[PDB]
């Protein structure tokens, strides 16, 4: 939930409240009675809690932060899954004596520059969940030299379609690619379904880009095209413009038509919303509230 | 096999009103395997439309999220109850009924009364005070969890899985509270 | 209902068409006019579905109900008692159950 964790750090190992040995400019704030919320507070305290601050305020204490720097580490190395949370409380207890064992002028300031890359420098862990190449783009990168580029028929579509593929695992940080097997596959989401095996589909789609079918025949695709070259071309659909497979291929028979199959549940959702609303509008059976509804939109 | 599979069904929990963990649908399956070429190309000609009225149902009725079986609904995403406001007729308003038994007349039985003319009634809210979170019902069940028809199945890294597929996992744990 | 399952239902004759429909009306045409003879109509799967709508309540009804009397005459030779016999506005009877 937090960007940071140098702040958690911060907020598991210093004073809630304002202490002269850690924050002066705070504790030296409310001595000589100049705060805009309550300022007359620290008179009407007695000698307890005066001098147990005056004191210690105009002449500070000399603390120590190599209990404070390593829980910046730790809770960075953490955050990022290197260790399992079960750990933690044992590699603070093995580097707290390390830094105290091996420890100089030299580490102490060698912790407080590792505290600062794991903040401005660990900006790539916000940078590739925005541009996924986790397993989206170098990992299909391989994939694009895996495939030959040699295609017989339709030598342009064929770079087309793999060119509005690598704009699919781009502008969706949850989809990834990756390496199982001799074969490569793609889920559009993590905890995902629809996993559609790549090398299976554009071994099934080689031999196919150039058809020119007629549009007169639709139950043959059943010993040409595979469900998941079927589903990869539902996946494929939404990122696909009018101008990448025109009209007359048998893509066009396909991508074209599985965009308009997407356009038929993108309006009809806002219809199912619609009935689902107005039977507890007028009183209806709740049973028989979803029977009728989707016979009339199947 | 992992072209047409067989769809994952799910199982509803009545006490949480969570999904209860996913089974693989092993009730509805034909015996193909006394069948030769001209009807198991048939049967697989079935199953591949229930894996496409499967997804083409999906779409029109269960709501989009991320995590499929999450552990705690948000308000908005169930079905609330907001009925009417329940008009409350008031049968005697008591700014000018008081002042008759003082008067000295003690009253009995019970427009509506004839010494005073008046009649006010009132209405007041008879929706919960906070609409409701954390549970699904059995109708939202029946709308929401269709069977899902899971392609390719089992191909990835670990974590990458449906883990909610397992009827014993935890969503926010990443582990089976078992028997401690 | 449930197409979820529908199209898995009507090739092996579960809900969906009676064998008027979907033979081939040769067939049909050939059956009817031979059953003094041969007789077909076995071995065809006339299949028969319930009405899914109206039959079910989903609010908590009630099969059958008791009453109680709400007087009673104890003369030595009649017994008379009365009933209160009443109904939440969506249960006809038939009054000879």
């Amino acid at each position: 939930q937090q960007v940071d964790p140098a702040m958690l750090a911060a907020l598991q190992s210093q004073p809630s409240g304002v202490t002269p040995s850690d924050d002066w400019a705070a504790a030296m704030d409310r001595i000589l009675a100049l705060t805009t919320r309550n300022p007359e507070a620290f008179r009407q305290q007695p000698q307890a809690n005066r001098f147990s601050a005056i004191l210690e305020a105009v002449v500070p204490s000399r603390t120590n932060p190599t209990h404070e720097k390593v829980l910046a580490i730790v809770n960075a190395l953490t955050e990022s899954k290197a260790i399992r949370k079960d750990e933690a409380g044992l590699i603070y207890n093995a580097l707290l004596e390390r830094v105290a064992r091996y420890n100089s002028t030299n580490v102490q300031a060698n912790l407080d520059r590792l505290t600062t890359d794991v903040r401005e420098a660990v900006a790539q862990r916000e940078r590739f969940m925005h541009d996924t190449n986790l397993g989206s783009q170098v990992a299909l990168n391989a994939f694009l030299s895996t495939l030959p580029a040699n295609v017989p028929r339709g030598q342009e579509d064929y770079v087309s379609f793999i060119s509005a593929l690598r704009l699919l695992v781009a502008e969706v940080p949850q989809s990834e690619v990756y390496q199982s097997g001799p074969d490569y596959f793609f889920q559009t989401s993590r905890q995902g379904l629809q996993t559609v095996n790549l090398t299976q589909a554009f071994k099934n789609l080689q031999g196919m880009w150039g058809v020119r079918a007629p549009v007169g025949d639709r139950a043959t695709i059943s010993s040409l095209l595979t469900p998941n070259t079927r589903l990869l071309l539902l996946l494929i659909a939404p990122f696909t413009n009018s101008s990448t497979i025109s009209r007359d291929s048998y893509l066009g028979h396909l991508i074209t038509l599985y965009r308009e199959a997407i356009g038929q549940t993108q309006v009809d959702e806002q219809t199912f919303q619609e009935i689902t609303s107005v039977s507890r509008a007028l009183g209806q059976q709740d049973t028989g509230s979803l029977e009728a509804t989707l016979n009339f939109l199947l | 096999s992992k072209e047409i599979p067989t769809p994952y069904m799910w199982s509803y929990q009545p006490q949480m009103g969570l999904a209860a963990g996913a089974s693989q649908d092993y009730s509805s399956r034909m015996n193909w395997l006394s069948a030769g070429p001209h009807m198991i190309g048939r049967v697989n000609g079935i199953r591949a439309t229930r894996n496409q009225i499967l997804l083409e149902q999906a779409a029109l009725t269960s709501t989009p999220r991320s995590q499929l079986n999450p552990p705690n609904w948000p308000a908005v995403q169930v079905y609330q109850e907001n009925p009417a406001p329940t008009t409350v007729l008031l049968p005697r308003d008591a700014e000018a009924e008081v002042q008759m038994t003082n008067s000295g007349a003690q009253l009995a039985g019970g427009g509506r009364s004839s010494f005073t003319p008046r009649q006010a009634y009132l209405t007041l809210q008879s929706s919960s005070s906070q609409p409701r979170s954390g549970g699904i019902g059995t109708l939202q069940f029946v709308e929401e969890f269709v069977p899902s028809v899971y392609f390719n199945p089992f191909s990835g890294a670990p974590g990458l899985y449906p883990d909610d597929f397992i009827p014993n996992y935890d969503a926010v744990s990443e582990s089976v509270d078992g028997y401690d | 209902a449930t197409p979820s399952m529908m199209p898995q239902w009507s090739y092996m004759h579960i809900a969906g068409q009676d064998a008027s429909e979907y033979l081939s009306p040769g067939l049909v045409q050939f059956a009817r006019a031979t059953d003094t003879y041969f007789s077909l109509g076995n071995k065809f799967r006339n299949p028969t579905v319930a009405p899914t709508h109206d039959v079910t309540t989903d609010r908590s009804q009630r099969l059958t109900l008791r009453f109680v009397p709400v007087d009673r005459e104890d003369t030595a030779y009649s017994y008379k008692v009365r009933f209160t016999l009443a109904v939440g506005d969506n249960r006809v009877l038939d009054m000879a159950s």
